[PDB]
Parts: structure tokens; C-alpha cells; sequence
């Protein structure tokens, strides 16, 4: 986000669907992609209830903000579902309304 | 429903209750008098 | 009495920063959808919190969302961008400046209503004559007719200023002045020793001081200082920055709960103990901290059981342990641990009662006792811990206390111990006799009659109010009074002047239940009469057919 | 001497000579002499307008505001029987009593012998 | 420059003389500036705070207040 | 149990009480809130909680046995010194 020129102060709502569903070893992204496609069609960005109290380390990350309760917005334009795996497997997808 | 709203709507309950196998659709006589609609899978009784 | 405290369960909430941006971005969309109108005091409350956690990084995140706000869509988008920029500027002039607890709510009172169909309901209506809390403070401080300056209290405060006059006007010979207070002391003593031969208002919230004969008489001097800060609180707001406090009894929907949020809005770090340590309760508190956590503040929830001697002496060490503990030192201690012993006379002091009395008295004393020795050992000398002793006005005036009063009265021995024993330096005592406080979703028994009793010219308090009141004694002003001398604080709604209150309420208790009973009974009667006269068929086929909801899966 | 208090009578006769002395001295601005007079009147109202002592052994009664003030009325009745006790003696005939803490060489021990006589 | 953590503390324990010195010193510091140099020396704090509490506390901040510092203007 | 020895018609000594003089006491001398030891808690139970239960027992006895028109006088040993002295250690708290 930074090195592309993201206007400073404009953060991204961060979703962590794992709190609710756990981690299906391999079918991870499939669920997350559905999460977004659902947000896209409702504008409801679902909070993260188990976000107890976010690690102080995460403060360094200007461009990300961590919702601990659902936010109903005017709508969303595009989203980024990224994920990682064993054996240096890293994959990112971008979706647009 | 859960991820966003945080609990199940009546619509959601019925869906879950259907796949969990707690209710199945019945359509025929039930203790004589005919009947259609949701039924408790365990107790053959009807359910509203 | 089974121990329950365990360091590994301790949960720590401290991420004020992240929650800010949330509530911020949360409020923006709130306006735009019309969940918030500029009416609702709410928008205010929320705004204050957002100011309370003012970060440079917050401002950036604030402005961006305001700048690129599309106003060409609705009045709300505009109304947002406006209120937004207003706030962004506010937050700028607060950066660094200590966070404040400011109660902005609409002061509310008791309103019990009986339906035409017998149904009893109780709402909370805005007070018709108070809007802000300044209106509240004043309304309190004024007093009421029912709190009439009694003969002795008048004879005394009058002779008072007669002296202050004769005294602070030096032109009478010292033969006369010296022989005035002689004839003055005489009059004071005589009034005290045999009142029977010799012989405006009282605030609703006053402090008292000790007579030569250990008596707690109104002291306008103090009541001033208290009610004064109590005002400045409601106006500019009161801060708790940098202070640490322990709080037992802060369950959900309680006086303690409210007081908590108070210190949390200040820069306060508190440690809260719970005896029902579930995710449900874990959540509740994090919920609270997401909303009240000013920068600098910290919330540490812990499982605890004040019924346990060990728990007590263990809790205390978690608090003070430098290595594995959370290494604090306590500034406030708010011991509201309590068990409902409702229902028993000396007739039968059951298990529960003895337990309760151990939670409320013996282990309370031991909790303080532990805190002390901790400081004493660790050389923490010049920083006393203020103890908001929850005393009571009613020492067995009411029935069925069952070991209740006995605890609450005993507590008051502390007032003197402060002087006699050697913990003067480490603990200070602030006796706070809490008055009638109707409680949300709690018990409606004390609420149905709440209205009728106020009608006698006396005040009952909402939780939010009584918390405000308490935090008042927490204010810097009063704190320093305690460090030299224990403080009595009648925070009773002036109900001292209603005698046989027990009896009053029990009357009101009846009438209400009685009229509703009659009302709904009659209905059932006349309903039955119709089934007789008209027949099953007629009456049946003429009843409002309420549809039962089904579910359609679109 | 320690339990000294003055009668209503003294309280006023004292209120007299204080006023008579502070007044017939005329050193105070008419403001101070005015409200000194103001305050003096209130005091004399609420009081409705002789050395006395307290008995070392009295009973008290409850103020409207739950206070235990000396009650000569009762202290009388008590100290009166307390006299008739020392004179003719006091009986306990036919009465039953339980006593915990009556150890040897104790207040209870003595009280016991009393009821036993 | 040669200040090492806990310096001369071993000698503190073994000498009733050196002991009393450090004591009269601490006794002072604590009751006047509200801290202990012995602590500071024993375990080195990256941070330490004093508190102006009750009677004995108010008198301390008095000393912190009564700390004078001289710097003249470029006009005298 | 004591209470029932006193009031038992059959095997008890079948009385009814006129006076009750509860001077049960333990010397807790020596301790501030600094340390409310075992002794103190015990003492406070002897001096307050069980004192109340003693009265309480006596009452219900009469109430049940129809002993109405004969009250029992209780010489409550209160104290003048509610923590004016030091080291009471749970003492005053009971007496008050």
C-alpha cells in the first residue's frame, strides 16, 4: 500500500475470518474469498470478536486498521484476499465490485 | 450470518436445523389427520 | 471460599489507539446513515472519547476520511464532514493534554406507571428541570425543604459566624474577646451534653467532620470543597491520568461498573476482579475498554474470590510483583465485593450470611491489610492508597439484612483505626455512605416505589449519577483532605430525614402491587363473564388473530 | 467537673452579658453591629429563649436522627433502683438466666453470684 | 564513568561502618527527594518516579519546587 | 445444641430464659488490620456471629413453644472504644 502511493491516513479494514471458522488446512482462501464477495454485496465489513486486544507491534502499520465489531459502510469497491502457506507458498488476489 | 450479524436469524436456524438433521419435511397423514411441513427428526411430531 | 485467582487467566486490555480509529470510522458512517442526529447527547459522548485518545496518527486517519467525504449525496454526508472537521480541530487542541471523565448524559428520574389493563411498568424519564450535570450538581447542592436546618444545626452554624464576625474584626478589648469564646464554648458544650434542657438546608450530598465527642456533623467547609470539585467535574471534566486502582465488585450493570468506566476515561490503570470468569465477562470488559480506554489507560481483568483468604493475599501480590506480577502500586481501592443476603433475620444466620459477612468485612480488612504491608515493605511511603469504603445509612432500620448491616457498620471502625494504628501513611479512608440507587435491569423492587418516595421531597440516584458522585471523592481536591484526615461523605439523597423509610416503602410496595392485581383480575373476571353470556363460539370468533411468524428463505 | 454543662438559663444569661458587653462598647461598624444583632436573634429563637453534670452512669435515648443523648428521665429510674438495690437489696427469685463467659475471676463471675443470691 | 551496577554493595553487607554511611545517605534522599540511591545502585532502573503524597509527601515537592537555576539574558 | 438442652422438656432441663448474659470472649490483643490472624477470625465469630445465633436460637425456641408473654433480656456487652485504641484486631469491629 505504501510503495504504491496510498494516501496517508487512508487505512484498510482488515478481516480475519479465522477467528470464527478456524483454519481449514488447505481450503483457507476459498472461505476468505467468499467473505469478501459477501462484503462486496452488503458493504458490511465484519469485525473480529476475538480481537481481545491487538498487539502493540501492529501499531507500526499505519495503513491497516483492525475492526473488533461489524461496520456497515456505504459500500466497498475493491478488496485484497491474500494468504500464505507451507513451502514459501504466497498468493494474493484482488476483487472488484 | 454468524460472521457478520453474530447470531442466527429464524431463517438461519431453520437452515442449520435442516442440515444438522433436527427437522425434515413431512407430507402425509400424521396420526390420522393429514399434515405437511416441518417435522422433528427425532420425535416424529410436527414443528412450527 | 475456594480460591480462584490465577495469573495465567489474567487478561490485559491496552490498545486504546486501534479502538480510537474504529470508533472514529464507526461514527463517520453512523452519521451518514442517521443512527446519530446532532441532537443525541450520544454524539457528544463518543466525540469526547475520541478526543481522549488523540494521536498524531489518529488525526491523519481522521482527516483523510473527512477530506475525501462525498458531500454531493446527502445532507448527512455534509453534516458528517462538518461535525468531522469540527472534531478534527478539537482533537488537535487536546493532543498531549490529559484525558477526562465528563458525564454528558441527560440526568434522569424514576417513573412508575400502571396500565389501564393492570400492567405495571417503570421507565426512566428525563428530569423535567435538569438537562446537563451542572444542573444536577446545583440541584443537589441547593438542597430541599425536607432537609430543613434542624434547631441544633442552626443554633450551631449561627453561633459559628457570630464568632467569625466578632473575631475577624479586632477592636474589642481582648478582655471581651477572650471572655466571648468562653461564653461561646459553654453554649456548644451544653448543646452537646444535654440537648433536651437547652432547647436553610443540608445539601443532599455533604461531608461531615468529627465532633469532640466523635460525632459526624455537617461541615459546610468541606461540603463546599467537595461539591465545588463536583461542579468543576461536570463542567471541564475530571482526570485520573497516571493513577492505578484496584476494583472488586465491578460486575456488569453495577455501581462499580460505572465508576470503572470513569477511571478508564481518565488515564487510569485499573485491575478488575471477577467471580464469574467467562468469555461472556471477558468480552463485556474489553467492550468497555474499547469505548472508554483513553490513552495511558489499562484494563486488567482477573478471576478472584474475595471469599478466599488466599485469593486476597495472592491478588495483592500479582499487583505488586515486580518480576512476574504487573508491578503496580495502588492509588485507589474500591471494595464493592458483595453478596445478596436478602431474606433473613437473626432468626437464621445461614451459611450464605457468614460467607457474605466474610467477603464484606473480614477479607475486606485483609485486602487493605495486604496492600499496606506491601507498600511498607517496598518502601512505597509517600504515596497513600485511597479506600472508597462503601458504608450504608441503614444499620438495621430495614428488616432481613441478615448479617448485612453488621458488616457495613463494622467497616466504620476504620474511621478511628486510621489514627490509632500505624497504617496512616499507606492507606487513607474515605467513608462513602452510598444512598438509594435504582439499578438498570437489576431489581425492580426498589424501583417501583422509587418514584413515590421522591415525592416526599428527597432524591434517588441513577447509577451513572452515583458513580459521578463517587468519582467526586476521587478528585484531587478531596484526596488531600483524606491524606490528613478521614472523610465522611453522606451521598444519601437526604433520605435521612424520612424516618421509618422501611415502613414507607412497604406501604408503597403494597398499594402498587395491589391496584395492579385488582386491575388485571377484574379483566379476567369480565372476560370469563362474556364466555358465559355469549357462549364459547361467539366470544372465540371475535378475538384479535395475531399472526405467528414463519420463516421464508429468500 | 469533666461532665459540665450549663442550663438553658445560663446559656441565655451568658448570651445577655456577651451582647451587653460587645454592644455597650461601640467599636463595631454599624454593619457588624447590625448582623451581629441579626445572628443573635436566630440563636435566641431556636433556643426558644446554673452548672450541671453528667452522672458517670446514665441511660440514653434515641434522637429523631438516631442519636444517643443523655436522658435524665431514664438515668433517674435506673440510678434510683440502683440505690434501692444498695439499700434494701435486689432479688431475682423465680427467674432463669444463661451466662457465657463467666470464667473464674471475671465480670461475669461476679454478676453470677449476684443472680445466685 | 566507572559507575557499575551494585558497586560497593558487597562491602555494604560486610562492614557495619560503610553500612551506616549509605544509610544516613539514603535516609536523607528518601525523606527529602523521595527516592533511594541505594535502590538505584542495587538494581539499575531505566526509569523511576517519586510521589508527593501525604504530609511527608507535600514537603518533598517543596524541594523540587525550591530548585533554582541561573541563566542571564543577552542584555544583562 | 446448648439452646436445646435448655429448652428440652423431656431430656433437657426444660427452662425458659429470662436473662442472657453473653460475655464469651477471646483476648485478641496485639494485632492491627496489618494482620487479622486465625485467632481474630475465631474471636470475631465467638463474639459476633455466634452471639447473634445464640439469641436467634433462643428466640425460635420460644416462638415455637408458644412462650410469648415472657421476653428474655439480653445484656449486650458493648464498648466505648471503637478503634480509639490500637491493636484491637477485629475486636472493636465485633463490639460495634
Amino acid at each position: 500500500l505504501k510503495h504504491l502511493g496510498r494516501t496517508k491516513g487512508n487505512a484498510v479494514l482488515g478481516i480475519f475470518q479465522k477467528y470464527l471458522t478456524g483454519h481449514p488446512k488447505g481450503a483457507a482462501g476459498a472461505w476468505m474469498l467468499n467473505g469478501c464477495l459477501q462484503v462486496l454485496n452488503t458493504g458490511i465489513v465484519p469485525g473480529n470478536r476475538n480481537a481481545d486486544n491487538v498487539d502493540k507491534v501492529m501499531e507500526q502499520f499505519d495503513y491497516i486498521v483492525y475492526p473488533s465489531r461489524s461496520i456497515k459502510t456505504d459500500g466497498i469497491k475493491a478488496f485484497s484476499v491474500t494468504s500464505f502457506g507451507f513451502g514459501q507458498k504466497g498468493a494474493q488476489a484482488i476483487g472488484v465490485h | 450470518e454468524m460472521e457478520a450479524y453474530g447470531k442466527f436469524s429464524l431463517e438461519g436456524c431453520v437452515e442449520m436445523a435442516w442440515m444438522m438433521g433436527l427437522i425434515k419435511n413431512h407430507n402425509g397423514p400424521l396420526k390420522g389427520k393429514p399434515y405437511s411441513g416441518w417435522v422433528d427428526a427425532k420425535t416424529g411430531e410436527p414443528v412450527d | 471460599i475456594e480460591p480462584a485467582f490465577d495469573p495465567l487467566k489474567a487478561r490485559v486490555y491496552d490498545s486504546s489507539w486501534n479502538w480510537a480509529r474504529q470508533d472514529a470510522l464507526s461514527m463517520y458512517y453512523d452519521i451518514i446513515f442517521g443512527r446519530l442526529r446532532v441532537v443525541d447527547r450520544e454524539i457528544v459522548s463518543q466525540c469526547i472519547q475520541i478526543m481522549n485518545r488523540s494521536n498524531p496518527l489518529l488525526l491523519e486517519f481522521m482527516q483523510y476520511h473527512i477530506d475525501h467525504c462525498p458531500t454531493e449525496r446527502g445532507e448527512t454526508y455534509q453534516l458528517a464532514k462538518e461535525l468531522g472537521q469540527q472534531l478534527i480541530e478539537n482533537c488537535k487542541e487536546v493532543l498531549g493534554k490529559p484525558p477526562v471523565y465528563k458525564d454528558v448524559s441527560i440526568p434522569t428520574g424514576p417513573q412508575t406507571t400502571i396500565d389501564a389493563r393492570g400492567n405495571i411498568q417503570y421507565q426512566e424519564v428525563p428530569r423535567a428541570s435538569a438537562r446537563k450535570f451542572e444542573h444536577y450538581v446545583k440541584q443537589m447542592a441547593e438542597g430541599g425543604p425536607i432537609s430543613q436546618y434542624s434547631n441544633r444545626t442552626k443554633v450551631q452554624n449561627d453561633l459559628r459566624s457570630v464568632y467569625k464576625l466578632i473575631r475577624r474584626q479586632h477592636r474589642l478589648s481582648k478582655s471581651s474577646q477572650l471572655q466571648f469564646n468562653a461564653l461561646y464554648k459553654d453554649v456548644i458544650r451544653a448543646l452537646a451534653m444535654n440537648e433536651s434542657q437547652i432547647m436553610e438546608t443540608i445539601p443532599f450530598l455533604h461531608l461531615r467532620k468529627k465532633d469532640e465527642f466523635g460525632n459526624w456533623e455537617y461541615s459546610k467547609k468541606l461540603t463546599g470543597i467537595y461539591l465545588d470539585g463536583l461542579e468543576a467535574a461536570a463542567r471541564s471534566g475530571l482526570t485520573f491520568q497516571g493513577k492505578h486502582a484496584l476494583m472488586t465488585g465491578a460486575g456488569a450493570g453495577s455501581i462499580g461498573a460505572e465508576v470503572l468506566q470513569g477511571l478508564l476515561s481518565g488515564g487510569a490503570k485499573v485491575i478488575v476482579t471477577t467471580s464469574r470468569f467467562s468469555r461472556q465477562v471477558t468480552e463485556y470488559y474489553q467492550g468497555i475498554y474499547a469505548r472508554c480506554g483513553a490513552r495511558g489507560s489499562q484494563l486488567v481483568v482477573v478471576p478472584f474470590n474475595q471469599g478466599s483468604k488466599q485469593d486476597v493475599e495472592a491478588l495483592v501480590n500479582y499487583i505488586y510483583d515486580t518480576k512476574n506480577g504487573l508491578g503496580w502500586d495502588l492509588d485507589y481501592v474500591v471494595p464493592f465485593a458483595a453478596i445478596p443476603e436478602n431474606g433473613r433475620e437473626i432468626d437464621s444466620i445461614d451459611s450464605k450470611s457468614e460467607l457474605a459477612h466474610r467477603i464484606m468485612l473480614t477479607n475486606l480488612l485483609r485486602l487493605l491489610g495486604a496492600i499496606k504491608t506491601q507498600k511498607k515493605e517496598r518502601g512505597y511511603e509517600t504515596r497513600p492508597a485511597q479506600v472508597i469504603l462503601p458504608l450504608s445509612p441503614n444499620h438495621g432500620t430495614f428488616g432481613n439484612d441478615g448479617l448485612y448491616s453488621e458488616s457495613k457498620l463494622a467497616l466504620e471502625t476504620l474511621f478511628n483505626r486510621w489514627y490509632s494504628e500505624s497504617w496512616g501513611n499507606y492507606l487513607t479512608i474515605c467513608g462513602a455512605v452510598i444512598g438509594w440507587t435504582r439499578g438498570t435491569g437489576l431489581m425492580s423492587a426498589n424501583n417501583l416505589v422509587a418514584e413515590g418516595v421522591e415525592k416526599l421531597g428527597v432524591r434517588t440516584f441513577s447509577q451513572q449519577e452515583m458513580a459521578f458522585n463517587l468519582l467526586g471523592l476521587m478528585a484531587p481536591a478531596i484526596v488531600n483532605l483524606c491524606q490528613s484526615d478521614p472523610v465522611f461523605a453522606d451521598l444519601n439523597g437526604g433520605l435521612q430525614f424520612i424516618p421509618d423509610l422501611k415502613g414507607l416503602m412497604t406501604k408503597l410496595r403494597k398499594e402498587i402491587m395491589e391496584t395492579s392485581a385488582i386491575r388485571q383480575a377484574v379483566i379476567k373476571e369480565t372476560a370469563i363473564e362474556n364466555k358465559v353470556v355469549n357462549g364459547e363460539d361467539h366470544e372465540a370468533l371475535y378475538r384479535r388473530v395475531i399472526t405467528e411468524p414463519r420463516a421464508n428463505l429468500k | 467537673p469533666i461532665s459540665q454543662y450549663s442550663n438553658r438559663t445560663k446559656v441565655q444569661n451568658d448570651l445577655r452579658s456577651v451582647y451587653k458587653l460587645i454592644r455597650r462598647q461601640h467599636r463595631l461598624s454599624k454593619s457588624s453591629q447590625l448582623q451581629f444583632n441579626a445572628l443573635y436573634k436566630d440563636v435566641i429563637r431556636a433556643l426558644a429563649m446554673k452548672v450541671e453534670t453528667i452522672p458517670f452512669l446514665h441511660l440514653r435515648k434515641k434522637d429523631e436522627f438516631g442519636n444517643w443523648e443523655y436522658s435524665k428521665k431514664l438515668t433517674g429510674i435506673y440510678l434510683d433502683g440502683l440505690e434501692a438495690a444498695a439499700r434494701s437489696g435486689l432479688t431475682f427469685q423465680g427467674k432463669h438466666a444463661l451466662m457465657t463467659g463467666a470464667g473464674a475471676g471475671s465480670i461475669g463471675a461476679e454478676v453470677l453470684q449476684g443472680l445466685l443470691s | 564513568g566507572s559507575q557499575e551496577q551494585g558497586m560497593g554493595m558487597d562491602l555494604y553487607a560486610t562492614s557495619p561502618v560503610a553500612k551506616e554511611v549509605w544509610d544516613r545517605a539514603d535516609k536523607h534522599f528518601r525523606e527529602n527527594y523521595g527516592f533511594s540511591i541505594i535502590d538505584i545502585v542495587k538494581n539499575n532502573p531505566k526509569e523511576l518516579t517519586v510521589h508527593f503524597g501525604g504530609p511527608r509527601g507535600k514537603i518533598i515537592r517543596q524541594n523540587y519546587m525550591s530548585m533554582t537555576f541561573e541563566t542571564v539574558n543577552a542584555d544583562g
